[PDB]
């Protein structure tokens, strides 16, 4: 819920992180919108 | 008639007139 730089897994960038209702399947790392932008992302540690 | 981008950058603005006043005239 705050503005952060963010590193996951090497996918980097700037923004704030949210709970979200967005299901990928097990081996999906990152989600992306229809532009091919990233508007997602799996937590490495525990998952969400 | 039927109709994100801003992480890049792009900011899509309102009208002046809003649709009410658009009706109004």
């Amino acid at each position: 819920n705050k503005c952060v730089n963010f590193n996951f897994n090497g996918l980097t960038g700037t923004g704030v992180l949210t709970e979200s209702n967005k299901k990928f399947l097990p081996f999906q790392q990152f989600g992306r919108d229809i532009a091919d932008t990233t508007d997602a992302v799996r937590d490495p540690q525990t998952l969400e | 008639v039927t109709l994100a981008q801003k992480f890049n950058g792009l900011t899509v603005l309102p009208p002046l007139l809003t649709d009410e006043m658009i009706a109004q005239y």
